[PDB]
């Protein structure tokens, strides 16, 4: 009612004729709104309690410092989230259920679970085990004997460092890393500008502005002239609220999708071919980002392979 | 059985598929009143007062609003059918990996290990019942990556290393079945002086005492 | 100007409501807590965190408790986790859990002559 007709008493009653065509455009935005609450819910509530990691990050070589909490900034982020989120008329914007906090805590909770206690916490109680036992499990799940991590244990805790350190490094020099999350809100930005540079057309009215034909126009004159604009305002709100109701299927796909890799990448290890990265899935760590999720895969690759006669039997 | 007949909210996932599709037409069907700017909403009160070509004003009014009601609501059916549609793969991905199958996938079946799943018919949809292995009462162990005997490391070949406090065995992962280590449940890989935490232990040889 | 919400508990419960004033601070209004979402007039504040109930916004929610009152949402019980280098829990015991899950399939099939 706002956006077609604003503060005039003679326009919302000339807009009362259409029926309920505003009940319907409010309650599909009303939909929409109610569903990116439960999308975000679906993704990071996946733990039942809120772990914290040990005063003590002893994880057998293995480093840690860029994925958790950095406790002497005020927004209790890692490193790495702190780069991501520093790289991304009628009409009003609600604020989200789940504050930046408190998607950050169910994060920390998620790390300091698959830290501690590895995938046991997906399935029940949280069973803690050395960080090195569980390397060499994820080893054992992707067909490599455990004497393989145990006897290289520091090799792999020094790649594995490394692999993270050039993360940091390559999302601070790549303009174009989050581009997805910035595609949607460079989209719904878009779409607001649009319709409200709608309200500057006349429709074929004499004026785009109500409050000067309510000025100039008696009521019999000004009713034509009002009716040209109710036309055309409605036509236009109807297709923001279309084009919104089609982008958030679109993004509860991908909000499905993001809260099935939680479950099967970062509460387990899973057996899917690229589903969780490039190579053998060992494990992933989730991180908070605008209006998102980055997950961190880690995976084993094979190098330097050499030739050999092989034979079917013996 | 008994959660269900005492929760009203139990399925509301698919009450809430009714109760939309029943909202929608009764919105459709209500904008048959409204006058869109004719002087009425009922078209054989116009064509009882009006002659043909006032008739036809009154009428293209009506049309074009109702009209544009229609096309409002398939629109919104549309929307909702690829919404539904979704639904309708997922319950039959689940019918084929759960049902017909053991799943390994992460709270696809259920919370917990999955066993099996069983499907019941409801209204407009689809019942699984998944039934899963969920480990209790956890007990703290002294653990070790290896056991060094004879100057060699063995390692588990199924299941963990735990010590009870004097004693070590070698265990199943998922419940405390503790066995005595012998070269049976382990292999060996090198010498003991690569692995960092590896312990001193006996490595038991049937063979020994038939010999 | 803004939207005006109400807050309550079923009918079936209790006739108590509260009031959001969304995007205005309580001093243009005429229990009075000022939220982000707007300010709330009906609801006691309190410092306990408690599950969500009626979702407000930025993590406040409210709940009937007899009156209606407002708080921050818990996200969850509060644990640590044993985290050692030298140690494992294992299970010595296991319980066989039944869990439902319900999808819809189809909806009613309308037909309608333009
Ligand atoms: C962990 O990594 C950070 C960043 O490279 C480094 O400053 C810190 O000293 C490392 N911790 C240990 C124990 O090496
Ligand atoms: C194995 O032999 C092939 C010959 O087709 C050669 O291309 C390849 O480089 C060889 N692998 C190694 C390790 O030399
Ligand atoms: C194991 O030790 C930890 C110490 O952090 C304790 O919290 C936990 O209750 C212990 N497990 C058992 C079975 O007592
Ligand atoms: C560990 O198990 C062995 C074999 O049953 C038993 O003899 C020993 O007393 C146990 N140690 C403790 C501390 O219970
Ligand atoms: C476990 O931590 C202790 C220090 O608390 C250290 O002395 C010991 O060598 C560590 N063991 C392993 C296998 O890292
Ligand atoms: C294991 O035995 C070797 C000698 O065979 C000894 O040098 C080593 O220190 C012992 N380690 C432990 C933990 O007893
Ligand atoms: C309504 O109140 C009655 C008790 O008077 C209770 O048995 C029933 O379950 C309630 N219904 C709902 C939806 O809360
Ligand atoms: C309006 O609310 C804000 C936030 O609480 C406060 O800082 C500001 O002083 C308030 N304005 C008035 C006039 O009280
Ligand atoms: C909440 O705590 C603050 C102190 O931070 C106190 O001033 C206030 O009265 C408390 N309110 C309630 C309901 O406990
Ligand atoms: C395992 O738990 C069940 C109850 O869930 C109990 O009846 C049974 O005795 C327990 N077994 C042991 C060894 O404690």
């Amino acid at each position: 009612t706002m956006y077609i007709c604003g503060d005039s008493t003679e326009c919302s009653n000339l807009l009362l004729q259409y029926g309920s065509f505003c009940t319907q455009l409010n309650r599909a935005l009303t939909g929409i709104a109610v569903e990116q609450d439960k999308n975000t819910q679906e993704v990071f509530a996946q733990v039942k309690q809120i772990y914290k990691t040990p005063p003590i990050k002893d994880f057998g070589g293995f480093n840690f410092s860029q994925i958790l909490p950095d406790p002497s900034k005020p927004s209790k982020r890692s490193p790495i989230e702190d780069l991501l989120f520093n790289k991304v008329n009628g009409l009003t914007v609600l604020p989200p259920l789940l504050t930046d906090e408190m998607i950050a805590q169910y994060t920390s909770a998620l790390l300091a679970g698959t830290i501690c206690s590895g995938w046991t916490f997906g399935a029940g109680p949280a069973l803690q085990i050395p960080f090195p036992m569980q390397m060499a499990y994820r080893f054992n799940g992707i067909g490599v004997t455990q004497n393989v991590l145990y006897e290289n244990q520091k090799l792999i805790a020094n790649q594995f460092n490394s692999a993270i350190g050039k993360i940091q490094d390559s999302l601070s020099s790549t303009p174009s890393a989050l581009g997805k999350l910035q595609n949607v809100v460079n989209q719904n930005a878009q779409a607001l500008n649009t319709l409200v540079k709608q309200l500057s057309s006349n429709f074929g009215a004499i004026s785009s502005v109500l409050n000067d034909i309510l000025s100039r126009l008696d009521k019999p004159e000004a009713e034509v002239q009002i009716d040209r604009l109710i036309t055309g305002r409605l036509q236009s709100l109807q297709t923001y609220v279309t084009q919104q109701l089609i982008r958030a299927a679109e993004i509860r796909a991908s909000a499905n999708l993001a809260a099935t890799k939680m479950s099967e990448c970062v509460l387990g290890q899973s057996k899917r071919v690229d589903f969780c990265g490039k190579g053998y899935h060992l494990m992933s760590f989730p991180q908070s980002a605008p209006h998102g999720v980055v997950f961190l895969h880690v995976t084993y690759v094979p190098a330097q392979e050499k030739n050999f006669t092989t034979a079917p039997a013996i | 059985q008994d959660s269900l007949s005492s929760t009203p909210s139990a399925l509301g996932k698919l009450q809430n598929v009714v109760n939309q599709n029943a909202q929608a037409l009764n919105t459709l069907v209500k904008q048959l009143s409204s006058n869109f700017g004719a002087i009425s909403s009922v078209l054989n009160d116009i064509l009882s007062r009006l002659d043909k070509p006032e008739a036809e004003v009154q009428i293209d009014r009506l049309i074009t609003g109702r009209l544009q009601s229609l096309q409002t609501y398939v629109t919104q059916q549309l929307i909702r059918a690829a919404e539904i549609r979704a639904s309708a793969n997922l319950a039959a991905t689940k019918m084929s990996e759960c049902v017909l199958g053991q799943s390994k996938r992460v709270d696809f079946c259920g919370k917990g290990y999955h066993l099996m799943s069983f499907p019941q018919s409801a209204p407009h949809g689809v019942v699984f019942l998944h039934v899963t292995y969920v480990p209790a009462q956890e007990k703290n162990f002294t653990t070790a990556p290896a056991i060094c005997h004879d100057g060699k490391a063995h390692f588990p070949r199924e299941g963990v290393f735990v010590s009870n406090g004097t004693h070590w065995f070698v265990t199943q992962r998922n419940f405390y079945e503790p066995q005595i280590i012998t070269t049976d449940n382990t292999f060996v890989s090198g010498n003991c002086d690569v692995v960092i935490g590896i312990v001193n232990n006996t490595v038991y040889d049937p063979l020994q005492p038939e010999l | 100007f803004g939207g005006v919400s109400v807050i309550t508990p079923g009918t079936n419960t209790s006739n108590q409501v509260a009031v959001l004033y969304q995007g205005v601070n309580c001093t243009e209004v005429p229990n009075v807590f000022q939220t982000r979402a707007g300010c709330l007039i009906g609801a006691e504040h309190v410092n306990n965190s408690y599950e969500c109930d009626i979702p407000i916004g930025a993590g406040i929610c409210a709940s009937y408790q007899q009156s209606i009152i407002a708080y921050t949402m818990s996200l969850g019980a509060e644990n640590s986790v044993a985290c050692s280098n030298n140690s494992i829990a294992i299970p010595t015991n296991f319980t066989i859990s039944v869990t439902t899950e319900i999808l819809p399939v189809s909806m009613t099939k309308t037909s309608v002559d333009c």
